[PDB]
């Protein structure tokens, strides 16, 4: 039968010194199965069930680095999103990020996502043509704007359609 | 896996 897996990033700045908060966790069909956390008093990737321990070591390790990368991105893209909005720099905020694949009885991937939000509102998403972009106001133009110049839908598309739909199908095997 | 790095906003 159908099955899904999503997985949610979160970078919230904070006021003062240090970093943002940096969050990232996966669902297969809707069980937690792995999680990031900057906070942690070892910031990696780590299983959250038993049929996830299977993984090799390199698993875990590769897949943290593109944690560190992950944030890394949300920590650039927390300030460019301060400028689009005229925001003080005396403030906290969040970007996120939510992105996964469902996929149908016959293997075949059913419905895409990849949309961002910022301080709770909706900032772009991926269209279930997975071929346009919803950008909730002017600011997010901007962003939709240069990502149709540079392709970024048939990008994420790419993943979709086969990595997401591949490793969900190896996910639930194990 | 996990997708690739998103284009920058």
């Amino acid at each position: 039968g159908p099955h899904s897996m999503r997985y949610y990033e979160t970078a919230t700045s904070r006021r003062g010194l240090g970093e943002p908060r940096y969050t990232s966790v996966g669902y297969v069909d809707d069980k937690e199965f792995v999680r990031f956390d900057s906070d942690a008093e070892n910031p990696r990737y780590e299983p959250q069930v038993p049929w996830m321990e299977q993984e090799g070591p390199e698993y875990w390790e590769r897949i943290t680095q593109v944690a560190k990368g992950q944030e890394q991105w949300f920590r650039v893209n927390l300030r460019t999103l301060l400028g689009y909005y005229n925001q003080s720099a005396g403030g906290t905020h969040t970007l996120q990020r939510m992105y996964g694949c469902d996929v149908g009885s016959d293997g075949r991937l059913l419905r895409g996502y990849e949309q961002f939000a910022y301080d709770g509102c909706d900032y772009i998403a991926l269209n279930e043509d997975l071929r346009t972009w919803t950008a909730a106001d002017m600011a997010a133009q901007i962003t939709r704007r240069k990502w149709e110049q540079a392709g970024a839908a048939e990008y994420y598309r790419a993943y979709l359609e086969g990595e997401c739909v591949e490793w969900l199908h190896r996910y639930l095997k194990n | 896996q996990l997708s690739p790095f998103p284009f920058d906003l």
